[PDB]
């Protein structure tokens, strides 16, 4: 990754991810508004799960989608980093997150105490596998998790910013 | 004519894009052999002939129907009546094309079928043409066509599930059209989606046991299931 | 573009 | 049915892509042109309709015919026999369609013509259909169709050169079609290229004088002349 | 692809 | 223009032209051989005028094509620089040389005593204008010619190399 890759400018690469090379298309959309690295969305636009398209050309390939808040409960003091908002596995390539198996249901981001990043991370699975749901959402670690389940390295990621509606 | 020959002229006509003539030749094939079964090649040919002949009229009918109501909304009575007689003429054709293949299904194709693939193929085909009747019929001819479609698709579904792999293109195509029937005719988006997604998920859970050509065959109909599902489910 | 089977 | 209703239904048929019926409606229109000629809109609708009806048969005719020679060089005398029978039935249609419009041209369209651009348009339309006959007829009927095409194209040429701007789409379309007649029918590349080149050049000299509307009308045909001239002059 | 007039 | 531009490397920029920005498609093809800068062609491949496709966006815009040999009678003594092989004016956009007016009729390259560049230069005219043949082929100056006829700078150029066939 470049040093000024928007993910590292965003410190997503850093706080959540190591460097990697994108290899799969990821599209995250709430209503008709499509997420782009660092864009701001009101909490009220994002209360329900977005439509998340995952690329690839092979429906035999399965992906896993992670959505986390590295700035929970405040970016100024993020002691619950990272907060797991959403977890979906077994998403066929070509397809979307709605085709997958929801592991942790989608928790609507309710940021307070400054601007939060909501990060979406896509992994490609080695094949079929049972993922267990974390017993809790605070203090999730995407790195540990990818390692636990052989997801290797992200094949895509994107984040948006969000803060208390003033 | 020989039956290599009628297939031949059917193929000739397919390339000339003269589809009613393609139907004619293939018909003589379907009747010539008794409760001995068309081969795959011929059974596809027949389906395609009739699909192209019906398809042109379905397109004409949608265009003319769409004009009809728009001109009703404006209150152009003189036009509307013209338009209606014209639609009537198109619907007379639709009925004839559907009756043609439905009669051939009941007499020859369906009762001749000994294998699951054939039974599912032709019962689905019977569902299709009743579905096409229901697209343009109204009131109580329409609910009669929707009943016939349900019964044919159901039996097709029952047989496909007993005997065909969930990745089979014929089983997948059956799931595809049964869903469309729920969506367009019965106006049941949830049932449509549920039925398509079920089939899609069952196939997905076997897709990677398939050899390459078989995988490519399945994926073709899976893409259609996927795109419909994406559409019915879109913002 | 609600769509059916090619057969 | 009034002339406004025929014209309206011809538009409906057009959108339905039911061109045989579009021809029927416009024919009724056309049989009313006496001391009282077709509008631009009407006359174009007539032309679109016949062009689409003849067009589908020319396209069918020429895949069949070339499949017919594929099977010639192969030694398949059963296939040839069946194919040329089938080619014979498309040719029946071509004749019948060309005759419909050629009679109409001779009785109504050509003699009722008042403007210069009306005589050119219909005289060229006459040329076109004799040419279409000339694409498939043989021997004696080829002859007369080939001669009739020359006479009609020439007569339209004299009016066009005298009366129409060299940028006029109709003058340009005649030149395009006259030259295609030289290349395809008469097998003279030199004559096709010069006719086309001269018409291209004369319009190129006047091209920059047009308003953006006339401009776009004119360049469309000129691109066809240009593309043919390149094709004919290619390595 | 030799073309003729579009009308 | 880059210093590493093939026209500069070939000293066509330098010997014949000043640097310009390519803004119009030019394509020179002898038979089925398309010229690229510095491509070597046998004198016998180029005895007749190539096909020259001219780009641009419409036919009311005219172009002028110039073909000069800057290495006449030889690259070690180019005392005839530049020798005019061909000149065509009023070529309509999206068209080709064969569609324009032949001002200096095509003469076949016959190089001798070493390798000659044969150089095609395309200009856009302000409009349909009366252009004259120089009265002789030798000691042509494309730059002066462009100035005298208000042709501005080249909108394209390409050259091949050629030498006597043993």
């Amino acid at each position: 990754m470049r040093d000024r890759d928007p993910l590292v400018v965003g410190r997503v690469v850093g706080d959540v991810l190591d460097a990697f090379v994108r290899s799969t298309n990821l599209k995250v959309t709430y209503g008709s508004k499509t997420v782009s690295n660092g864009l701001e969305l009101k909490p009220s636009m994002v209360t329900h799960q977005p439509r998340v398209e995952v690329g690839g050309n092979d429906m035999r390939t399965f992906y896993t989608l992670v959505m986390v808040d590295p700035d929970a409960p405040s970016p100024s003091d993020p002691n619950l980093r990272e907060y797991l908002h959403w977890l979906v596995t077994d998403i066929p390539g070509t397809t979307a997150a709605s085709f997958g198996q929801e592991v942790m249901s989608y928790e609507s981001p309710r940021p307070t105490m400054g601007i939060h990043r909501l990060v979406f991370v896509l992994f490609q699975q080695l094949g079929r596998q049972t993922v267990y749901a974390p017993g809790w959402r605070q203090n999730f670690n995407t790195k540990d998790f990818a390692e636990l389940y052989n997801l290797g390295s992200p094949v895509a990621a994107v984040y948006f910013n969000s803060q208390r509606e003033a | 004519m020989s039956r290599e020959e009628n297939v031949y002229m059917a193929k000739l006509a397919e390339q000339a894009e003269r589809y009613e003539e393609m139907v004619e030749y293939m018909e003589k094939v379907a009747k010539t052999v008794d409760v001995e079964e068309l081969t795959v090649e011929e059974r596809n040919l027949l389906s395609v002939a009739y699909k192209n002949v019906i398809g042109a009229r379905r397109a004409s009918w949608r265009i003319v129907s769409s004009i009809e109501q728009k001109e009703e909304g404006r209150g152009n009575e003189e036009h509307v009546t013209l338009i209606k007689e014209y639609r009537g003429k198109i619907e007379a054709e639709l009925s004839k094309i559907c009756d043609g293949i439905l009669k051939l299904l009941d007499s020859h194709l369906v009762p001749s079928s000994t294998a699951a693939e054939s039974k599912v193929f032709y019962l689905k085909m019977k569902g299709d043409y009743h579905r096409y009747l229901a697209e343009f019929k109204t009131g109580a001819e329409r609910k009669e066509a929707a009943e016939s479609t349900m019964v044919a698709y159901k039996a097709a579904q029952d047989i496909a599930l007993a005997d065909l792999a969930p990745t089979h293109p014929i089983r997948l195509g059956l799931a595809l059209n049964f869903s469309v029937f729920y969506y367009e005719i019965l106006n049941s988006p949830d049932k449509a989606c549920n039925l398509a997604k079920q089939a899609f998920d069952e196939a997905i859970s076997e897709l990677d046991t398939l050899g390459e050509e078989s995988y490519k065959d399945s994926t073709l109909i899976m893409q259609l299931l996927r795109d419909n599902l994406t559409l019915w489910t879109s913002d | 573009r609600v769509l059916s089977a090619p057969f």
